[PDB]
RNA sequence: AGCCGGUAGCGGGCGUGGAUCCCUGGAUGUCCGAAUGGGGGAACCCGGCCGGCGGGAACGCCGGUCACCGCGCGCGCGGGGGGAACCUGGGGAACUGAAACAUCUCAGUACCCAGAGGAGAGGAAAGAGAAAUCGACUCCCUGAGUAGCGGCGAGCGAAAGGGGACCAGCCUAAACCGUCCGGCUUGUCCGGGCGGGGUCGUGGGGCCCUCGGACCGAAUCCCCAGCCUAGCCGAAGCUGUUGGGAAGCAGCGCCAGAGAGGGUGAAAGCCCCGUAGGCGAAAGGUGGGGGGAUAGGUGAGGGUACCCGAGUACCCCGUGGUUCGUGGAGCCAUGGGGGAAUCUGGGCGGACCACCGCCUAAGGCUAAGUACUCCGGGUGACCGAUAGCGCACCAGUAC
RNA sequence: GAAUGCCGGCAUGAGUAACGAUAAAGAGGGUGAGAAUCCCUCUCGCCGUAAGCCCAAGGGUUCCUACGCAAUGGUCGUCAGCGUAGGGUUAGGCGGGACCUAAGGUGAAGCCGAAAGGCGUAGCCGAAGGGCAGCCGGUUAAUAUUCCGGCCCUUCCCGCAG
RNA sequence: AAUCCGCCUCCCAACAAGCUCUGCGUGGUGGGGAAGCCCGGGUGACAACCCCCCGAAGCCAGGGAGCCAAGAAAAGCCUCUAAGCACAACCUGCGGGAACCCGUACCGCAAACCGACACAGGUGGGCGGGUGCAAGAGCACUCAGGCGCGCGGGAGAA
C-alpha cells in the first residue's frame, strides 16, 4: 500500500460507481447512478529478496516491473559493489533505472 | 573630542601593533570604569567624557580588528 | 535630506512682512526644524519669569521670538539691497551664494 | 575584547554596602552574566587585592511608568567580595 | 552651517582643518529563533576537542570548532527556514441551487499539504481537423452562451478558425567507433563509466562505397551605454493703504519652455519650497539595449536494412480529464491483467471496416508576450476622525 | 422616527436599595488645614486543630524607609497591598541543575503512511520517588541553615606515606 | 572473563559473638536566659539552669507478626573480572589547594493565589500549648500569637 521503487508507480483516487438498471443497447432505459464516492487503487505490491554482492537486497515494487528488478541485478554484475552495505548496493541498482 | 583630535588618534593607532592596540584598549577600559565610578558618586561634571572614551575604545578595537584582517 | 535655508547666522537681513516689515538685523540663529530665524532687536515679546536663581526679582525678560524663513531677505554686501539668493560655482569649485541684483558674494 | 573592567561597572552605593568595608567586604555591581570565579579574577586584577569569597545576588528592575508608558528598569547584578586578611580596596574607602 | 533622535531641562561637548544629516561599501553584531555540539518549559542550562587568560591541576572565562540528510572522490559542494498576494502539483468539502432530494449543482471552489520563483505553468506536434489547409507554447479579443453536455431538470459549457501581444528554438537515448574499469563462463564476450557520433516526418540517422572542402552563431561568459540606490542649477515686485498680519484694495512694473501645487499672520506667477527646462555617482545593484568572445551550427547520390526511448504501444477490466453524467464514446491520462514491433515500424482524423490523408509516443531543457502587489512613486467628479485600513494618536496595543 | 437597530452622550427609577457575615465597642492623649475611621495608652469583646506559626503552588516588588492624598479603598483618611523616590533578596552543606531512573515523551536501528505525518527494542529527556555534605546562636529598617560567631562536614585536584 | 555471584559437598561458627551502620544520652566548647521595673532597648542576672511524673502517629528501621489483593526503576555504593596497564592505577590516612549556574524580598485558607470586586465560595503538606468533659484533632474557656471583619449616629412602629 505504497509506492513502486523501480516504477514509482503510487496509490491514485479512483470513483466507484453504483449504477442501476438496463442499458439503452439492450434496449432499456437507461443506466441511473445510485452513488459515486471516491476510493484508493493501490498498485500491486510485492516484496523482491535478492542476493547481490553477497548481500541481501530487498524492493517494494509492483508486480508489473518485477522482471525490471532482476534486470537491474544482471547490469549490476559490471558495478564495483564488494564491501558495501545492503544500503549502498541498493542506491547502486537504482541509479542504473 | 575634536577631530582634528579623531584623526590624530586614528594615524597613530594605525602605527601601533596588535599587541600595543590591545594593552592601549586595557588601559583605557580602566580609565573608562575609574569615568564610571566618578559619574556614580556624582563627581564628573564633564560627563561628555564617557561617551569620548567609548568611542575612543570602539576606534582602537576598530583599527585592531584591520590589522588582523589580513 | 535637509532643511533648505537661503539665510544663515549671521548675514544681515531685511525683514520684508509682518509688524516688524522693514526693519534690518543680524541673524543670530537659524532654527532648521521650525523653519525660522532669530533677527536681532525683532520680534520682541515679554516673558514672565519666576522668582528663581536665574531671575531673582521675577517679573519678566523680552525675548526675540522666531521669525519664519520666508519672510527674511539677506541684504547683500556688495550694493546694500535686499536681495533673492543665487547660487554660482566658483573656480575651485565651490558653491556660493551671490546677489541676484548685482552679482557680489553674500557667502 | 572582554577585560576585568567589562566585568566590574559600579560601586553599590549603599548603607548596607558600606557597612561591608568595615571588615573587607566590597560590592559591586557586576555584569549580569558573570560568574564569581571571574568576578573573582576581575576584582583581583583592577583593585590590586586577593579575594578569598564572592557572594553573588541578581537584583531585577523595578517596574516604572511615566505618564501612560509602563516600563522596566534593567536588570542587575551584585557581588560582594571578600579580601584577604588586612587588605582593602582604597577606591571604594572613599567613602 | 549648524549639531549631540522623538526631547525640553540639568550637567557637559562638537562643527568651514567641513560636524549633524543623506547614499554606498565595510567593521562590530549578547542571547533565542531553520537553530545545527548536547539538552530544554524559545531567549536558559550542560559538554567534547584545539588555543589563550588567572597562582591555575581542580574552578571559571575568552577565541575556534563539533547536528542531520543528499550528492560527488576523512574532505568538498548542496539542502533545511521565511515571504502580502500571484503560480504549479498532491489531496479535497459543505451550506446552497435543483423552490423537497439521491444523480446533478455549488466546485476541483473553500481549505490542508508539498514545491517553485520574481514569476509560475506550458512549449517546438505520435497537434489540429477537412481548409487540396494550418504549423511550438503562453496571453488578450472574437468565434459563442455557438457546438454540444444535461434526473435533456436546475443548470453546465467547449474547440477549430479569424483579429491581436510576443516570438526561438535546442540538448539527449539507440546504431556505429574509441578508451578505461571488472565479471568469470576467456573473449570477435557481457556489463559499468567517459569521449566521439547522432537528433529527424519533404522520414531521419548509422555503416559501406562514389562525388564535393568559409559562412552562421547563442538562452553562456566579458566590456559598455542606459537604469536604480544620495543629490544639484533653476526666471521675474517695489510702493501706498485698511488690518495684529497683506498675499486684499490702489499705483507703477516685471518673468514665463516656469500661471502644477504647497507654504508664508488673510486671498502671492515675481517672499519661500517648488514647477518648465536641464545637470549628477567614487561605491553597490541592475543591464532584456550596444559591442566582443566562446559553446554550438553545415554536402549529394547509390547501396546496406544496423538504430530510431518497453512491462511501453496495443487489447481487456476499474476510473479520471474533455462540452461529453454510458451515451453510437472516439481522444488524452492510468490502478489491475495480458502483452508487441523499429519505417514493409507505429499513434490519429468520435464505435467499427475500407479508402484517403495527418502525425512520429513511451528522455530532458527553453527567453518573451501573462499573474500578483509586502515594497517605491504618480494620479483621483476617492474618505475626511461614527468616514477612510482594525490603527491619522506609542494598535494588532489596552482589554 | 421607529429595525427588542448600531455608536456615543444624558436622563428616570432616587437621595431610593445598598455600603458584603450580629466577634463589639468606650474613653484619654497625640498629629494635622481637616480625625468615629491614622499613631499611642487604658478598658471591653472575638479566634486559639485558628481567625496563630512554618512550607509548597500560584502571584511578581505587593517587602523596608521618606515624602504624599487627585484617583483606587463601598464612608472618612493625616492611613494603606494606592502615587513619587531611595533602599532591600548574599549558600560547596537549603531547593533545583553540572546524578538516577517512573508513567509518559522523544527516538540511532527498523517499520508504515497520497503529502503533512503515524509508530518504534536500545539511547536520551522526564520527579514532589531514589541519591547526596549544616547544626545552634547573633546581627538589619528590610536577608539569613546564605552574613557573622562557635563547633562540624562533602566532593574535585595535586602531593606525601602506607 | 571472573578469584565475584549461583548450585553441590565438607569444616567451624552459629537466637552468642565478631565486624559494621544508625538513633539516643553524655560529651571539650558555644549560646540562650522570665515576670516586673525603666526609656525595640536597658535592668532583673555572676540569673537559676535541678528532681519527679505523663509521653507519641516521630526516632532506632531496611524492626517484629499476621494476611492476600502478593506490593517501581535506575544511579550512587560494594564485589568480580576484559581490553589495557602494571615506573602506571586503585584503596586507606594525612596535607595543601579548588568548589560553578539558577532560586532566596514579600503575600501564601488569603485584601497580594483561583473566583470581573480588598467577593461569607475554592486552595496540597507540617507544627498546632493548657484545663475540664470517659477518650479525641470533638466541645467550653484560655496561652503564645492574631483580630473586632474599611460607613457611622440615633430610634425602639408595621
Ligand atoms: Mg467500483
Ligand atoms: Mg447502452
Ligand atoms: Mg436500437
Ligand atoms: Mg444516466
Ligand atoms: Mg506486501
Ligand atoms: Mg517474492
Ligand atoms: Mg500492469
Ligand atoms: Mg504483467
Ligand atoms: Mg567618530
Ligand atoms: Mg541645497
Ligand atoms: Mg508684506
Ligand atoms: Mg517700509
Ligand atoms: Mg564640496
Ligand atoms: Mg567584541
Ligand atoms: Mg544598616
Ligand atoms: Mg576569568
Ligand atoms: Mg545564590
Ligand atoms: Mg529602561
Ligand atoms: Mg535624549
Ligand atoms: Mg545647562
Ligand atoms: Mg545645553
Ligand atoms: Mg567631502
Ligand atoms: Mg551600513
Ligand atoms: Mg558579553
Ligand atoms: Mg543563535
Ligand atoms: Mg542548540
Ligand atoms: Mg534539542
Ligand atoms: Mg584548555
Ligand atoms: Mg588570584
Ligand atoms: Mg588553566
Ligand atoms: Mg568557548
Ligand atoms: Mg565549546
Ligand atoms: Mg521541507
Ligand atoms: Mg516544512
Ligand atoms: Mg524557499
Ligand atoms: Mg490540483
Ligand atoms: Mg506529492
Ligand atoms: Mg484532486
Ligand atoms: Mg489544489
Ligand atoms: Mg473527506
Ligand atoms: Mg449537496
Ligand atoms: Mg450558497
Ligand atoms: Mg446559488
Ligand atoms: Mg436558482
Ligand atoms: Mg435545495
Ligand atoms: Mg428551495
Ligand atoms: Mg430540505
Ligand atoms: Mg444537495
Ligand atoms: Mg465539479
Ligand atoms: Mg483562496
Ligand atoms: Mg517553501
Ligand atoms: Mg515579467
Ligand atoms: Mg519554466
Ligand atoms: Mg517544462
Ligand atoms: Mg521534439
Ligand atoms: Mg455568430
Ligand atoms: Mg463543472
Ligand atoms: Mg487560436
Ligand atoms: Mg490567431
Ligand atoms: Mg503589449
Ligand atoms: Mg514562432
Ligand atoms: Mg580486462
Ligand atoms: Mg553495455
Ligand atoms: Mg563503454
Ligand atoms: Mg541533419
Ligand atoms: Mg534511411
Ligand atoms: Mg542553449
Ligand atoms: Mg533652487
Ligand atoms: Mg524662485
Ligand atoms: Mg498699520
Ligand atoms: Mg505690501
Ligand atoms: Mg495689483
Ligand atoms: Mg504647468
Ligand atoms: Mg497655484
Ligand atoms: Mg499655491
Ligand atoms: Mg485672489
Ligand atoms: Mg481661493
Ligand atoms: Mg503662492
Ligand atoms: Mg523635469
Ligand atoms: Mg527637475
Ligand atoms: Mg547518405
Ligand atoms: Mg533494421
Ligand atoms: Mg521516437
Ligand atoms: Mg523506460
Ligand atoms: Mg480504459
Ligand atoms: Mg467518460
Ligand atoms: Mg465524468
Ligand atoms: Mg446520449
Ligand atoms: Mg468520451
Ligand atoms: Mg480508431
Ligand atoms: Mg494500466
Ligand atoms: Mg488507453
Ligand atoms: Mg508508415
Ligand atoms: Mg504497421
Ligand atoms: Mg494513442
Ligand atoms: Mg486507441
Ligand atoms: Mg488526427
Ligand atoms: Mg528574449
Ligand atoms: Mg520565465
Ligand atoms: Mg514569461
Ligand atoms: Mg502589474
Ligand atoms: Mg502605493
Ligand atoms: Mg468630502
Ligand atoms: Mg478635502
Ligand atoms: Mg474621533
Ligand atoms: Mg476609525
Ligand atoms: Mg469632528
Ligand atoms: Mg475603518
Ligand atoms: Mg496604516
Ligand atoms: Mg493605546
Ligand atoms: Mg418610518
Ligand atoms: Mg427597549
Ligand atoms: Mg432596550
Ligand atoms: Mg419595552
Ligand atoms: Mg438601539
Ligand atoms: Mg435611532
Ligand atoms: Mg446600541
Ligand atoms: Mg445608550
Ligand atoms: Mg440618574
Ligand atoms: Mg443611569
Ligand atoms: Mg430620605
Ligand atoms: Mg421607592
Ligand atoms: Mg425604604
Ligand atoms: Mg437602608
Ligand atoms: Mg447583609
Ligand atoms: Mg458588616
Ligand atoms: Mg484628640
Ligand atoms: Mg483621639
Ligand atoms: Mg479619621
Ligand atoms: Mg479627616
Ligand atoms: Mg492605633
Ligand atoms: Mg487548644
Ligand atoms: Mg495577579
Ligand atoms: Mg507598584
Ligand atoms: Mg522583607
Ligand atoms: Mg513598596
Ligand atoms: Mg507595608
Ligand atoms: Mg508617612
Ligand atoms: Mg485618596
Ligand atoms: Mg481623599
Ligand atoms: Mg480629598
Ligand atoms: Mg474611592
Ligand atoms: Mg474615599
Ligand atoms: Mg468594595
Ligand atoms: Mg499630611
Ligand atoms: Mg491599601
Ligand atoms: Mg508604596
Ligand atoms: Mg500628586
Ligand atoms: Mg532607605
Ligand atoms: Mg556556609
Ligand atoms: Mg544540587
Ligand atoms: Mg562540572
Ligand atoms: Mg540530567
Ligand atoms: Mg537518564
Ligand atoms: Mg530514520
Ligand atoms: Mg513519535
Ligand atoms: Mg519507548
Ligand atoms: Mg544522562
Ligand atoms: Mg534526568
Ligand atoms: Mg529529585
Ligand atoms: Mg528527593
Ligand atoms: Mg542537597
Ligand atoms: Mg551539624
Ligand atoms: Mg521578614
Ligand atoms: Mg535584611
Ligand atoms: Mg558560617
Ligand atoms: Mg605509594
Ligand atoms: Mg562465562
Ligand atoms: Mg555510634
Ligand atoms: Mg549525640
Ligand atoms: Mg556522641
Ligand atoms: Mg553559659
Ligand atoms: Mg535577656
Ligand atoms: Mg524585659
Ligand atoms: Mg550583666
Ligand atoms: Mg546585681
Ligand atoms: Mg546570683
Ligand atoms: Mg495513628
Ligand atoms: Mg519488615
Ligand atoms: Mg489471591
Ligand atoms: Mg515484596
Ligand atoms: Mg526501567
Ligand atoms: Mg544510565
Ligand atoms: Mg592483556
Ligand atoms: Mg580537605
Ligand atoms: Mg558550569
Ligand atoms: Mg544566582
Ligand atoms: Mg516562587
Ligand atoms: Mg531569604
Ligand atoms: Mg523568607
Ligand atoms: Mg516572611
Ligand atoms: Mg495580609
Ligand atoms: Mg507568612
Ligand atoms: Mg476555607
Ligand atoms: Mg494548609
Ligand atoms: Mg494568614
Ligand atoms: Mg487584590
Ligand atoms: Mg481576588
Ligand atoms: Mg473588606
Ligand atoms: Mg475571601
Ligand atoms: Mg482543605
Ligand atoms: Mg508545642
Ligand atoms: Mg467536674
Ligand atoms: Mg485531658
Ligand atoms: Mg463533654
Ligand atoms: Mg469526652
Ligand atoms: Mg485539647
Ligand atoms: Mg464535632
Ligand atoms: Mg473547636
Ligand atoms: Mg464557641
Ligand atoms: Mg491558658
Ligand atoms: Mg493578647
Ligand atoms: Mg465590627
Ligand atoms: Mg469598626
Ligand atoms: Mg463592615
Ligand atoms: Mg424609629
Ligand atoms: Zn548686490
Amino acid at each position: 500500500s505504497k509506492v513502486c521503487e523501480i516504477s514509482g508507480k503510487r496509490p491514485i483516487v479512483a470513483n466507484s460507481i453504483q449504477r442501476r438498471g438496463k442499458a439503452k443497447r439492450e434496449g432499456g432505459v437507461g443506466k441511473k447512478t445510485t452513488g459515486i464516492s471516491k476510493r484508493r487503487q493501490y498498485p500491486n505490491l510485492q516484496k523482491v529478496r535478492v542476493r547481490v554482492a553477497g548481500q541481501e537486497i530487498t524492493f517494494r515494487v509492483a508486480a508489473s516491473h518485477i522482471p525490471k528488478v532482476y534486470e537491474l541485478v544482471e547490469r549490476a554484475k559490471g558495478l564495483k559493489l564488494e564491501g558495501l552495505s545492503p544500503k549502498e548496493i541498493k542506491k547502486e541498482l537504482l541509479k542504473l533505472l | 573630542m575634536k577631530l582634528s583630535e579623531v584623526r590624530k588618534q586614528l594615524e597613530e593607532a594605525r602605527k601601533l601593533s596588535p599587541v600595543e592596540l590591545e594593552k592601549l584598549v586595557r588601559e583605557k577600559k580602566r580609565e573608562l570604569m575609574e569615568l564610571r565610578f566618578q559619574a556614580s558618586i556624582g563627581q564628573l561634571s564633564q560627563n561628555h567624557k564617557i561617551r569620548d572614551l567609548k568611542r575612543q575604545i570602539a576606534r582602537l578595537l576598530t583599527v585592531l580588528n584591520e590589522k588582523r584582517r589580513q | 535630506m535637509r532643511v533648505k535655508m537661503h539665510v544663515k547666522k549671521g548675514d544681515t537681513v531685511l525683514v520684508a512682512s509682518g509688524k516688524y516689515k522693514g526693519r534690518v538685523g543680524k541673524v543670530k540663529e537659524v532654527l532648521p526644524k521650525k523653519y525660522a530665524v532669530i533677527v536681532e532687536g525683532v520680534n520682541i515679546v515679554k516673558k514672565a519669569v519666576r522668582v528663581s536663581p536665574k531671575y531673582p526679582q521675577g517679573g519678566f525678560i523680552e525675548k526675540e521670538a522666531p521669525l519664519h524663513a520666508s519672510k527674511v531677505r539677506p541684504i547683500c554686501p556688495a550694493c546694500g539691497k535686499p536681495t533673492r539668493v543665487r547660487k554660482k560655482f566658483l573656480e575651485n569649485g565651490k558653491k556660493i551664494r551671490v546677489c541676484a541684483k548685482c552679482g557680489g558674494a553674500l557667502d | 575584547m572582554k577585560t576585568a573592567y567589562d566585568v566590574i561597572l559600579a560601586p553599590v552605593l549603599s548603607e548596607k554596602a558600606y557597612a561591608g568595608f568595615a571588615e573587607g567586604k566590597y560590592t559591586f555591581w557586576v555584569h549580569p552574566k558573570a560568574t564569581k570565579t571571574e568576578i573573582k579574577n576581575a576584582v583581583e586584577t583592577a583593585f590590586k587585592v586577593k579575594v578569598v569569597k564572592v557572594n553573588t545576588l541578581h537584583v531585577r528592575g523595578k517596574k516604572k511608568r511615566l505618564g501612560r508608558y509602563l516600563g522596566k528598569r534593567p536588570d542587575r547584578k551584585k557581588a560582594i567580595v571578600q579580601v584577604a586578611p588586612g587588605q582593602k580596596i582604597e577606591a571604594l574607602e572613599g567613602l
